[PDB]
Parts: structure tokens; C-alpha cells; sequence
């Protein structure tokens, strides 16, 4: 399961919870992100006056996305909305959720591995990363590319980071796919190859920073006038997107230094 | 440094010619295969020409001379004990199959470069 | 042992006997010009028979045996170390269809010649008699006629086999040209031929203060398929520097260059680039001089060389003042009967508006005739050939650079 350093959520936040019992007034639910922090969903925040049947709309153990709109720091009282929740955060919280499930599993792995527990794994990894650079799920994919400095620059206690990086790099290489375009470069200059290498570098410069997903890129030569571009990352859009941004920059920066570069029309 | 008197340089050739008189070829008596027609055929003298090239030559004599599924090497005398795919009386077989693959005879006879139409480390990694 | 130098002399191998001329090379150098380990070593550098070997002398010893090639004094039979003289190179000239079409590049590509005899036949051959005078046409006065394939012959096969040559020599220019009997297969009496090369084919004067001029006979892409952009190397332009002095990190230019359509009119504009590396055979030097086939790495887009594209053209320095001319004035020449494999008397004359192949260095330009005199011919070349200072011996023909269709020659009045 998922634990949380903050026992009580912030107001307006979008979370995820699994129905436990849709009995009386509304429906009682449990936020799986706080360990099972028992929340609550008033019937008035389901749908509309569209002839409501909360008996089936919310079924036992059906995980759904809500939004906290009521918080009392006495006992609990965590009233949440359903359809009055921003239905674009529908894709938002759903996607982050995928990454949170990922984090849990990889956390469970490393933790169950050595003499750790889910209690300690979060308490020493996710917690400390939360206090460094936003959500850990994204700061972890950052560490695997930069090194082991990322986790010590968060507070992580010494030499159990490596198990994390060894196990995290596992899941990333599993979900490997490649998007590759085709170009042709033919420039005639005093130092042609020097320009060819220089312009490709100008285009590629600062692309992995904006497009966060990729692991590595290779613009190697295939023929003599034609060259291949390879992008390998863990995201469909990111790959095909970054790939085109590269190629567009190749053409744009190309004519700036008199380097003819065109995308193969095949 | 000579005109018509260059004969003594040409004599240097016909004097270094007896330095290369009878080398490249066959001498004292070639085929040692005898006339046998039993089940297949086995030479009574194959375990003497073996050392009259170099060593055991299992990956040479028996290795090269073998057709299909040819059983049997040389522990006694001869080979091809059963099914040699070479059951005959051809006294001339050990001459053409070893006309390139000798051991050690290239295209000079004295002393040369010993093994040098049939190689393998000439293509994998250039040694020379 | 001896210093690591570059070839300073180019020797031409001219014969007719199959492999006879070829084996004679390996007899001196030892480099196989049949099945090569040159294509299997780098990329695809394979045109003519290019061999090279050092030449030293085991002084304090008799001859012909002191003159050795390797630092091992095992030829003279001694545990000593000779003096170094020079490194020489040879050209088998197999190529592609060429049986004479190679010797039209100049003189710095072949500073000396060795005419290897055939073997059983009386004297001349379909090739021997053909390109014999081809040495007295392009400019080779220092020649060595060798009596090879005498592997199995007699003294009587020299009492007239050698005296037959003295007749063929008496009637032209090459009179007292040496005739050395050498063993084809066996490396015997080769010492004599070596001593011969060292006497009758000396190292011509090299003026290293003139405009650097290399004749490009090859060019290609050295990079392998898959090479990352960070490890891409420039184009390779292996030619034969005919004069001047080329160094690494020097600025050059490829003439004539490229075609440029510029509002009605087209021209050929140079290709300025830098010298990355120099490579004589397999050893990397820092400067190249005339004599010896040199491979020059550059900073050019491999798409310009790759498929031997940059073949034909020549290379100078960025600053050159070199006239790359369309039309040219050519003083043609009256050659006899010409095509040894058909065989006639005179030949088809040179008319106006006729298409002919002018082999300028290694260029196959087709220029329609425009003017005809007695010793002058104005041409309408397709590609603007480049001239540096002196007139070029372009062996005119018709079709392409090959044995098929040969006719006349002549310089290039400039």
C-alpha cells in the first residue's frame, strides 16, 4: 500500500480511493494514498438530478478519483466530490496514479529485498525525496539518468540507494520502445564534417531537459548522405514528439550555417 | 654495369639454378596405396606416409580423404573401414587430393612460406 | 633500424606475361597485388598494384648481394646492419580494363620504368610492342628491360633472346638500356634488378618550393555504416602528389569543383577544405611529397567522396591562382597504327565538331572540336579541366578511359 508523511490532505487536492461501503447517507470510502485514511462522499456529490442510483454507481472495491473539499483536523471528516471534480484532472490524477503504483512496486521490491519494510521504505526514500524536488516518482527517473548524487542530495541514508537504482533501472528497460526518423545531410563547407557535427549538437542541445522520458539518443550515419535518428524513452508521445522537435531544429539551424538537411520522403 | 658481358650475371642465374635444381615436384616414389577389394578398401601402408609428411595428420590424411559418412581412422593400418564412400582400387587418389593441401608445400619447395593458399587467420585478423 | 620514410620514387611495371610482371613485384616488396589485404584492413582502397619496400646496402660486401631490402643481412649472409638509401614504390597497373590507359597521368606518378619481358615467345607481344613506345611518349628515358620467366631456359635463349632486344632498341631512343636476367618465381638474381633500379633509375629532382599539386585517382567514405555523428571522419582523397609540398592542417581546394547553376550560366567552383591526415600505404606522416600514393583525410562531407565521386580532379592549395579552363588549345600528335588487337595503317583523322575523350590527369572530358590547324586544336570541353603551370600530356581518344578506342595524344598549349 501507499503511505503518507502528511496524514491529512490539503484542500482542493485530487486523490484516489477505493469504495468500502456505499450504505446510508452518501458513501464511505478509503483513501489508499494515505494508508487507507477513511474519507467520505456525500450523495449530493454524485452526479446530477439524473435519477440517481448510488447502489450501482459506486460498487464494492471500485477504485475511483475524487477531490477533497472538507477537512476537520479533529477526528477526520474528509468529504470529497466526484463529478464536481475537475474532469480534466480525470486524466491528470489517473496518469500520476500509474507512476505512483510504479513507485509502490519498486519500493516494495527494494524494501522486501533487504531488512526493510514498506513503512521504512517510504519513511526513508519517498519522504526525503519529497523534500528535495517535488514528487519522488519523477525525481527517481531523474536519478537513474544523473547518478547516485540525486538521492544523497535528498537525505537518503547511505548505501541502500544502489538497490533502488538497480531495481528502478530494471522497470525502465522493460518498457523500452524506439521512435526513429530519417534525414539526409549534405553540406559543402571549409570544414563540412565540423559543421555537420556542430549543428547536430546545437539542435540536440537541451532536449532531454524539456522532454522528460528518454534515456538516450543516437544520430548515427547509415549511408553517406543519409543519417539515422534514434530516440529511446519510456513514453509514446515523448519519443515521437522529441524526435520531430529534433528534426525540425536540424532543418532550421541547418540553413543558418549552410547545411542542407532534409527528412527522407520514404 | 655490363653490356654484352652480362653473361657472367646470367651465369649467376644458372649457378643459382643448381641451387634450385630438383625441388618442386615428386621424387622417390609417390603412391603407396595397394590393390585391395574387400568390403570397401584399406591401405596396408598409410601409417608410414603419415610421418613422411609431418605428424599424425588425422585432420589431414583421413580428414581430407573422406566422402560422405566415412567411418574409421588409422589405429592399425589404412582407414575407411566401413562405407568409406571410396571402395575402389584407384592407386592414384593420394596425389590429387594432396595437390594443394599438402602439409607444407606451396610454390617454392625449399624453405618458402609454408602454408599459403589455404588459411583462416588471413581474413579474420590481418597478421601480415 | 632504418628511418620510417615515405616512397620517394615511382616505378612503372610494364609487361605482357601473365603474373610475370606481378610476381616480380612480390619478389622485391612482397606485397600481394592479386588477393589483397588492403581492402580487408580499412575500407575499400583498391585500384592499381601499389607495392613499396625499403632499399639499403650491406656495405663491406661483394655484389650482387650487398643490396638488401629488409634490415636483415641474411641475403649477404651476415649478422650486420646495412646503411639506408631510400624507400621505393612500384605500380603493377592492373586496374580496370587498362592495359596502357593508366600511363597518361604525367611523370611524377611514374619517375622510372622497368620493362618486364614475356617468356617463351620470340620477343614482342600484343601489349609489349604496344606500350613500349608509350614510355617514350609520356616521358620516361630511364628504363630497365628485365629478362624474367627465364626460370626454365638455356644460355642459347639469351645469345639471341638478348640480342633481339638490341635491335628493337636500336632504332629509337633507348639504346644502352640494361637487360637483367631474373628468376620469376624464385627470388634469385633479384638482387641484380634491385642494384639496377638503384643505378639506372635514380631519384629525380624534387622542387619542393612550387605550387602543391596532387592528382586525385581515388576518393571515398572511410566511415562505416552505423558510425555515430560524434565519430564521423572527413572524406578521403588518395591521390599522387606530382609536385610541391603538402602538410597536415593545411588549407586546400578541390578543382575544378562542383557545378553551380547561377541564373542562366553554369560554372565549376572550388571546394575549400583542410588536410586532416596523411597516410603513405599504412603509416601516418605529417607531410607528403611527390612520389608514392598518398591517402589524405580531410574535413569534407563524405557525401562528396563516398562512391569514388571526387575521382578525376586535382588538388592544390586554397591560395593557388590556378586556371580551371573550359576550352583548351591542344597540339595533337600523329601516331602510327594503334589497336594491337585489330591492326591498321593510319587512323581516323581529327575533324571539327567531333567528340573526343581528353584524358587530363584522370579526367574523361568530352570536348567537341572547334578549330583545326597543323599543330593546334581548339576544344569545347564538357568539364573544365584545370591547368597549373605546364602543358599536360592528355592522351586523346573517344569513348572512356580504356583500351577500347585509342588515338594520338599531345600536350596542352597554355
Amino acid at each position: 500500500m501507499i503511505y503518507s508523511r502528511s496524514k491529512l490532505p490539503s484542500e482542493g487536492e485530487i486523490l484516489i480511493a477505493t469504495v468500502k461501503q456505499v450504505f446510508d447517507y452518501g458513501s464511505y470510502v478509503s483513501l489508499d494514498e494515505y494508508g487507507g485514511l477513511q474519507a467520505f462522499l456525500p450523495w449530493s456529490e454524485v452526479s446530477s438530478k439524473w435519477v440517481k442510483n448510488i447502489r450501482d454507481v459506486l460498487k464494492e472495491n471500485r477504485k475511483v478519483i475524487v477531490k477533497v473539499i472538507r477537512v476537520d483536523r479533529r477526528k477526520g471528516t474528509v468529504d470529497v466530490s466526484l463529478k464536481k471534480v475537475t474532469d480534466d484532472e480525470r486524466r491528470k490524477k489517473n496518469l500520476q496514479w500509474k507512476k505512483i503504483q510504479r513507485l509502490d512496486k519498486i519500493l516494495e521490491l527494494v524494501s522486501q529485498k533487504l531488512k526493510l519494510s514498506e513503512k521504512d521504505a517510504w519513511e526513508q526514500v519517498a519522504w526525503k525525496l519529497e523534500a528535495k524536488y517535488g514528487d519522488p516518482i519523477t525525481a527517481i527517473e531523474k536519478a537513474v539518468k544523473e547518478g547516485e548524487k540525486i538521492l544523497i542530495d535528498a537525505g537518503v541514508p547511505e548505501i541502500w540507494v544502489k538497490p533502488l537504482l538497480e531495481e528502478a533501472s530494471k522497470h525502465a528497460e522493460e518498457r523500452k520502445v524506439k521512435m526513429s526518423g530519417l534525414i539526409t545531410v549534405r553540406t559543402n563547407e571549409p570544414l563540412g564534417v565540423e559543421k555537420i557535427k556542430e549543428v547536430i549538437s546545437k539542435a540536440l542541445e537541451n532536449i532531454e531537459q524539456d522532454y522528460e522520458s528518454l534515456l538516450n539518443i543516437k544520430i548515427y550515419t547509415i549511408g553517406a548522405p543519409r543519417y539515422r535518428v534514434d530516440v529511446v524513452g519510456t513514453n509514446p508521445k515523448e519519443a515521437s514528439e522529441a524526435l520531430n522537435q529534433i528534426i525540425s531544429n536540424l532543418i532550421k539551424i541547418g540553413k543558418e550555417e549552410n547545411v542542407d538537411i532534409s527528412v527522407v520522403k520514404k | 654495369s655490363s653490356e654484352k658481358e652480362y653473361v657472367e650475371m646470367l651465369d649467376r642465374l644458372y649457378s643459382k639454378l643448381p641451387e634450385k635444381g630438383r625441388k618442386e615436384g615428386t621424387q622417390s616414389l609417390p603412391n603407396m596405396i595397394i590393390l585391395n577389394i574387400g568390403n570397401t578398401t584399406i591401405i596396408r601402408n598409410f601409417a608410414e606416409y603419415c610421418d613422411r609428411i609431418r605428424r599424425e595428420d588425422k585432420i589431414c590424411m583421413k580428414y581430407l580423404l573422406k566422402e560422405l559418412a566415412a567411418p574409421g581412422n588409422v589405429d592399425d593400418k589404412g582407414e575407411l573401414v566401413i562405407q568409406g564412400k571410396f571402395s575402389s582400387q584407384v592407386i592414384n587418389t593420394l596425389m590429387e587430393r594432396f595437390l594443394k593441401a599438402y602439409v607444407e608445400c606451396s610454390t617454392c619447395k625449399s624453405l618458402d612460406t609454408i602454408l599459403k593458399k589455404e588459411k583462416k587467420s588471413w581474413y579474420i585478423v590481418c597478421l601480415a | 633500424a632504418w628511418p620510417k620514410v615515405q616512397p620517394e620514387v615511382n616505378i612503372g611495371v610494364v609487361g605482357h606475361v601473365d603474373h610475370g610482371k606481378t610476381t616480380l613485384v612480390q619478389a622485391i616488396t612482397g606485397i600481394w597485388t592479386s588477393k589483397h589485404s588492403e581492402e580487408l584492413k580499412r575500407g575499400m582502397t583498391i585500384k592499381l598494384g601499389y607495392a613499396e619496400t625499403n632499399i639499403g646496402v650491406c656495405e663491406s660486401c661483394k655484389k650482387p648481394e650487398a643490396y638488401v631490402t629488409e634490415p636483415s643481412c641474411k641475403s649477404c649472409g651476415s649478422d650486420d646492419e646495412p646503411k639506408f638509401l631510400r624507400r621505393i614504390s612500384f605500380i603493377d597497373a592492373p586496374g580496370h580494363e587498362v592495359l596502357m590507359a593508366t600511363m597518361l597521368s604525367g611523370a611524377a606518378l611514374m619517375d622510372g620504368a622497368i620493362l618486364v619481358v614475356a617468356a617463351n615467345e620470340p620477343f614482342p607481344q600484343p601489349q609489349t610492342r604496344e606500350h613500349f613506345v608509350a614510355l617514350g611518349i609520356i616521358g620516361v628515358k630511364n628504363l630497365i628491360i628485365v629478362q624474367n620467366k627465364v626460370d626454365v631456359v638455356s644460355k642459347e635463349e639469351a645469345l639471341s633472346q638478348y640480342r633481339q632486344i638490341k635491335q628493337f632498341t636500336k632504332g629509337t631512343w633507348a639504346e644502352n638500356v640494361p637487360i637483367i636476367p631474373v628468376s620469376a618465381l624464385h627470388k634469385i638474381n633479384i638482387d641484380s634488378l634491385i642494384e639496377g633500379i638503384e643505378e639506372y633509375i635514380k631519384t629525380p629532382y624534387r622542387d619542393l618550393s612550387q605550387k602543391p599539386v596532387m592528382l586525385v585517382i581515388r576518393s571515398f567514405d572511410v566511415n562505416k555504416p552505423g558510425t555515430q555523428f560524434n565519430e564521423l571522419k572527413g572524406g578521403v582523397i588518395g591521390g599522387s602528389i606530382i609536385q610541391g609540398l603538402f602538410k597536415v592542417d593545411q588549407e586546400i581546394k578541390v578543382l575544378p569543383g562542383l557545378r553551380v547553376e547561377k541564373q542562366g550560366k553554369v560554372s565549376y567552383e572550388p571546394i575549400f577544405t583542410k588536410i586532416s591526415s596523411i597516410r603513405f600505404g599504412d603509416e601516418e606522416f605529417k607531410e607528403a611529397k611527390p612520389g608514392g600514393l598518398v591517402a589524405i583525410g580531410t574535413y569534407l562531407d563524405p557525401s562528396l567522396t563516398k562512391a569514388d565521386n571526387l575521382l578525376g580532379s586535382i588538388i592544390t592549395l586554397a591560395d593557388a591562382e590556378v586556371p580551371v579552363l573550359w576550352n583548351i588549345r591542344i597540339k595533337y600528335n600523329l601516331l602510327e597504327r594503334v589497336v594491337g588487337a585489330k591492326e591498321m595503317l593510319k587512323v581516323d583523322p581529327i575533324r571539327a565538331k567531333e567528340t573526343l575523350m581528353l584524358s587530363v590527369g584522370s579526367s574523361t572530358t568530352l570536348g567537341i572540336v572547334t578549330s583545326v590547324k597543323k599543330d593546334e586544336i581548339e576544344v569545347e570541353l564538357r568539364r573544365p579541366v584545370a591547368v597549373w603551370s605546364n602543358n599536360i600530356r592528355t592522351v586523346i581518344s573517344r569513348q572512356i578511359a580504356g583500351r577500347w578506342r585509342m588515338i594520338g595524344w599531345g600536350l596542352v598549349e597554355i
